[PDB]
RNA sequence: GCCUGGCGGCCGUAGCGCGGUGGUCCCACCUGACCCCAUGCCGAACUCAGAAGUGAAACGCCGUAGCGCCGAUGGUAGUGUGGGGUCUCCCCAUGCGAGAGUAGGGAACUGCCAGGC
RNA sequence: GGUUCUCCCCGAAAGCUAUUUAGGUAGCGCCUCGUGAAUUCAUCUCCGGGGGUAGAGCACUGUUUCGGCAAGGGGGUCAUCCCGACUUACCAACCCGAUGCAAACUGCGAAUACCGGAGAAUGUUAUCACGGGAGACACACGGCGGGUGCUAACGUCCGUCGUGAAGAGGGAAACAACCCAGACCGCCAGCUAAGGUCCCAAAGUCAUGGUUAAGUGGGAAACGAUGUGGGAAGGCCCAGACAGCCAGGAUGUUGGCUUAGAAGCAGCCAUCAUUUAAAGAAAGCGUAAUAGCUCACUGGUCGAGUCGGCCUGCGCGGAAGA
RNA sequence: UCCUCCUAAAGAGUAACGGAGGAGCACGAAGGUUGGCUAAUCCUGGUCGGACAUCAGGAGGUUAGUGCAAUGGCAUAAGCC
RNA sequence: GCUCAACGGAUAAAAGGUACUCCGGGGAUAACAGGCUGAUACCGCCCAAGAGUUCAUAUCGACGGCGGUGUUUGGCACCUCGAUGUCGGCUCAUCACAUCCUGGGGCUGAAGUAGGUCCCAAGGGUAUGGCUGUUCGCCAUUUAAAGUGGUACGCGAGCUG
């Protein structure tokens, strides 16, 4: 339906994803993000070790408490923490004056707000469909009361198979239009890879400064609040390196914490640049206190996009905010195999990080210089074209040196099938 | 120059005024306050063309009406609401 | 958007709609959009309109909206059967009738008012013209 | 909840037309709900209760502005 | 023939504002009240008995358009009847014809009777 | 469900009220027969009226937008109210000018319709009252004014008119309801309405003037376009007009800024006229920088027409179904 | 079932599961007469009074009020003593 | 003395089931199908903020706009209630083109290979299985491809139940 709930509505604060069995105990980690939701903390509702009763999935105690907040709130909807089954929140809904939407429907909201393209409202209402899709039957009985089960001539199936065969029907239109959304997503692929450029797509927990690292390192500005999913479009900025030359960064939406499987295949039809990028830029945050379910669980979801195994530089956000330990330039290696714990959404670590980039290309300290062919002034333009050396060093009998250097394909040109009847290299 | 051959409505009406539209002409009353007020008729291109400039309301505007060269002003314009065209213009002698 | 904060009644009749405009010159500015043609206007349109001419003018001059919606054109819903009361009120329009001029900018030059307004021009429903500012 | 609720009545207008010869009492303007818009001056005082204007003479029913306040009344004259 | 009081007609060209002007002819204030009568207290108001005084206020009259108010002609909208194009709407012939403005008007007119030169 | 011989005259309704009523029934309105009654009734003209509809309007009730400025309320310094340091570059509230909206708004207010009186002409007393006999109380479409719907419907509910119902005939290819027009019978007689005159198929291959080149005519919008026809203006001109065309175009302006690219190739400072028939601190595309092109102007001799906009008539594309 | 407005087309009437609201009473005074009086709202000055009380002045004229819904009314007041 | 409030009041006094049903009627009134409509659905076009290294239109397209089809959910109740059999599968088809393959082209952010997108084009072709009643759907393995729709959601006086 093209009406929707309306915003700025006044909502209890019972339903906070999960508050046990999954995540950790994080109150505050779904508070925040319902705050960006609109809602105010007006009245706090919690409840622990919750009965997943049969009848409403909740103890009637917490049903009694539930209900008065939000009748004595006056608020538009009740609001449950956990996903419950479609019956049990028909059984609630009848028990309150007001209805009860759930848990995924508020969370299918909010990424229906946080969306501005029609790629991502493909996905919010393919995820939307679903979760119809679980509540459509209880939904379908009042309406089945004003239809009176009549029909029953016609279509020789079971009442709601037909209606259900809609649903599904719905459900192959949106399929082909998703497949629809991943060409262009593809094409898209082929015009950014070139075999030539490197590609970095950033992923990490949603507003944990990865905008705002590519907003320093790119010079462009990206959407910062405390409201989560405040960055969603990628958006493509070339940029300049002294190692690496030409690069290009993406930024991928995040992840919640534990983003619904749902959510992932969603967003996984939608784009497939995250599997197909050569090198990922992973923005790991501390913002929890407990940091490593957050790694574990956000590192999950990398692998279910397989996007954990493509090399990823991690970014260690909040150490700089802590100033435990320090970022630091060494050349320990020529590939220079370190964790990179530079925080650089203050763009305090972006040397180090330029370093990275450094680490992250072939790196090869060694650096044999080439040798020069006899026509010098071509190669001399094309490189005062393509990228001017910051430092231009001659040596002896003419010899240029430069840090910029192609091996096995000037070894491809120089030497494939030529004849070297001149032995100018003996 | 600003002046203009008019001509004495011979008839007066709905149905003048949308013949008169229809033959290209537009219809004008001129009122002094000390003579009767006297109707005309002139022609919709001819007004429009010095009504683009501005110096037909600035100053004095001359009509030449049965061979009388009388001096008058434009007072209240009335517009055709969608169209360049105007219906009618009210003129106070000066 | 655009919808008036309080209101006696909340469902009005459907109505026919009037010959002409008023409030046809321009008063406010010295350039303005005219409709010619006869019409409803969304909400929805008008707000697309003036956020075409104000990211055409990038925010030099001074844009007037010379008409607000205040007529709730109420939709029943899908799988309704007739009758059962007048329908809920699902948008806010105004009534659009030749002549009237919409919007009225200033400011700018003729040139990015013309094109401000053809961006505007696109978005509406209704058939529209540029108008100029005249002495009477 | 519902609006489909409207009461009844089938007279509350005008009788006479100020060319009625209206026999004894008969209601010029009936059920007019008001006095100062209808009021009676000229055959005495109509106007008894719920505001019907009755003529108190026979003879022709008159219809004039009059007073400072610019009221209409009905007015009887007899023969 | 020159004004004041009363009762009417008329019901903003009739009122409001601004400035001037009038005296115990009239009128209004004014002087007192344990008389008639009066105040949820109130010679405020209402009355009564009246001597001095004042036209200040009020009241009247004169000039002033600053407003209220009246207000054409022409145009427009609408509409009855007949016909035409017939996206929701219009057009033609014909008969009626607004409102809103506009020029302009606009500081009332009149009757009967009492008092004073 | 069926209801059986004939001819002549009149001829409805599908509405209101009420109903254990909604497909039935009673009263009334409408039909028929009989009796009586007044120029009764109707049309038109003139004279009396009342209104608050369409339309307008924004005083009131609500609603709007802009421009003006503070009573008081975030605040701007203020555990400075300064009984004064400005009443912040905030909202000012009323207010004052300018602009719109309304079914439940009116300081205005029609056309019509309604009612009353008078006067002719016309009408088979058409009017009313009483009495005998009913049917009907399932309506449909079209036009107009609306509610509801989606300003959907051969939709649904009202007011009014017309038609079917209960009306054939001619027209709209066929077609209850749309247009023309009301069949007593007969005629191998004329005239005509709507609609038509090239053949099917009766009647103009009529006359005059213009339009369109798509079979428009003979399905369809926003939007797009050097199609074609008019009209009113505008710029330029043989002190030469319109394109392409051959010459010039500054180095003091090429001075810096991701460096042997600095400028016009990210950005900024900068835009004198020297030696202007006619020369940009280069507009665009650019050039590996370095190259270039078209344009400020003149001979360009090609030599009278050329550039755009506005209104309007008819065309074109948009325009894909079993 | 009843009342008020609009739909409702300036007589009356007029429908829908159309749009908005009420009633199933109250008062022997809130009735009758006689006498008298007119309010909203704002500004200024003042008691333990302050956006808001009670007073005095000036603007404002019915923007008040009506025992209770809405419409018509209402200065001769139908409003208040 | 009446919430006879179903307020013109059946009586002082009265709830339900029927798939075990039966009777008189109705297409006056729903279910299938057709029919009008097309809000919704699908497809197309308009403006272009932008994403695209810069560049609106390679490819997507924000907020809004205008249509086309009868094609999904609906709206209506015109047709049949003195009978028009219900989904699906089997057998056999036929049409439209909004073309899945094969054919011919344009742009490409088209080096080749392979693509994306759009135009022309209906001649032919356009799977077998596990599951489930299934159209669907998911899955295995093919294929040049395993088209989308109409035909009473084709086809029960052809079959199955």
């Amino acid at each position: 339906m093209f009406d929707r709930y309306d915003a700025g509505e006044q909502a209890v604060l019972v339903h906070i994803y999960f508050t046990q069995d999954k995540d950790m105990e994080d109150l505050q980690e779904f508070e925040s993000l319902v705050s960006s939701a609109g809602v105010e903390a007006l009245q706090v509702i919690t409840g622990s070790r919750k009965a997943p009763h049969p009848k409403y999935f909740v103890g009637e105690g917490k049903a009694v408490e539930i209900a008065e907040a939000v009748k004595a709130t006056g608020a538009s909807v009740v609001l449950f923490d956990h996903a419950l089954s479609p019956a049990q929140e028909r059984n609630l809904e009848r028990l309150c004056e007001c209805r009860v939407i759930d848990r995924t429907g508020l969370i299918l909201d909010i990424f229906a707000q946080r969306a501005r393209t029609h790629e991502g409202k493909l996905q919010v209402e393919l995820a939307q469909l679903r979760h119809l899709a679980t509540r459509l039957v209880r939904g379908w009985t009042h309406l089945e009361r004003q239809k009176g089960g009549i029909g029953l001539r016609g279509p020789g199936e079971t009442q709601l198979e037909t209606d259900r065969r809609l649903l599904r029907n719905r459900i192959v239109q949106i399929q082909s239009r998703l497949e629809r959304v991943e060409k262009q997503r593809e094409q898209g692929r082929q015009s950014r890879i070139k075999a030539d450029v490197p590609t970095v797509s950033l992923v990490g927990y949603t507003n944990a400064g990865k905008s705002t690292l590519f907003n320093r390192i790119t010079e462009a500005r990206v959407y910062a609040a405390d409201q989560l999913f405040a960055t969603l479009d990628p958006t493509l900025r070339r940029i300049d390196v002294a190692d690496v030359g030409e690069t290009v960064l993406a930024d991928t939406v995040g992840f919640i914490r534990h983003l619904p499987h749902d959510l992932v295949a969603a967003f996984k039809a939608t784009l497939q640049e995250t599997r197909q990028a050569t090198l990922l830029l992973h923005v790991i945050d501390a913002a929890d206190v407990r940091v490593q379910e957050n790694i574990e669980a956000v590192n999950t979801v990398l692998e279910e996009i397989d996007a954990h195994e493509i090399p990823t530089l991690l970014v260690m956000n909040k150490i700089d905010m802590l100033e435990d330990f320090e970022p630091r330039i060494d050349r320990d290696e020529e590939n220079k195999p370190n964790r990179v714990w530079l925080s650089a959404q203050t763009g305090a670590g972006i040397p180090q990080l330029f370093q990275a980039l450094t680490e992250r290309l072939s790196g090869e300290v060694a650096q044999h210089t080439l040798r020069l062919p006899p026509q010098e002034g071509r190669l001399r333009s094309r490189f005062y074209q393509l990228q001017a050396i910051e430092k231009e060093w001659m040596e002896e009998d003419g010899s240029v040196s430069l840090q910029v250097r192609m091996p096995i394909v000037d070894w491809r040109r120089l030497c494939k099938q030529e004849p070297a009847l001149i032995d100018y290299l003996i | 120059m600003f002046t203009i051959n008019a001509e004495v409505r011979k008839e007066q009406g709905k149905g003048a005024s949308r013949r008169l539209r229809a033959a290209n002409k537009f219809p004008a009353i001129i009122y002094g306050g000390k003579e009767a007020p006297l109707a005309i008729e002139l022609d919709h291109d001819k007004v429009m063309n010095m009504q683009a400039k501005a110096e037909f309301y600035s100053e004095v505007l001359t009509i030449v009406v049965d061979g009388k060269e009388i001096k008058v002003k434009a007072q209240d314009v009335q517009r055709h609401p969608y169209k360049p065209k105007l219906q009618h213009i009210d003129f106070v002698r000066a | 958007m655009l919808q008036p904060k309080r209101t006696k009644f909340r469902k009005m009749h459907k109505g026919r709609n009037r010959g002409l405009a008023q409030g046809t010159d321009v008063s406010f500015g010295s350039f303005g959009l005219k409709a010619v043609g006869r019409g409803r206007l969304t909400a929805r349109q008008i707000e697309a309109a003036r956020r075409a001419m104000t990211r055409a003018v990038k925010r030099q001059g001074k844009i007037w909206i010379r008409v607000f919606p205040d007529k709730p054109i109420t939709e029943k819903p899908l799988a309704v059967r007739m009758g059962k009361g007048k329908g809920n009120v699902e948008y806010w329009v105004a009534l659009i009738q030749p002549g009237k001029v919409l919007y009225e900018m200033d400011g700018v030059p003729e040139e990015l008012a013309r094109e401000a307004f053809k961006l505007a021009a696109a978005k509406l429903p209704i058939k529209t013209t540029f108008v100029t500012k005249t002495v009477m | 909840g519902g609006s489909t609720r409207n009461g009844r009545d089938s007279e509350a207008k005008r009788l006479g037309v100020k060319r009625f010869g209206g026999e004894s009492v008969l209601a010029g303007s009936i059920i007019v709900r008001q006095r100062g818009t209808k009021f009676h001056a000229g055959a005495n005082v109509g106007c008894g209760r719920d505001h019907t204007l009755f003529a108190k003479a026979d003879g022709k029913v008159k219809f004039e502005v009059k007073g400072p306040k610019n009221r209409k009344f009905i007015s009887i004259e007899a023969e």
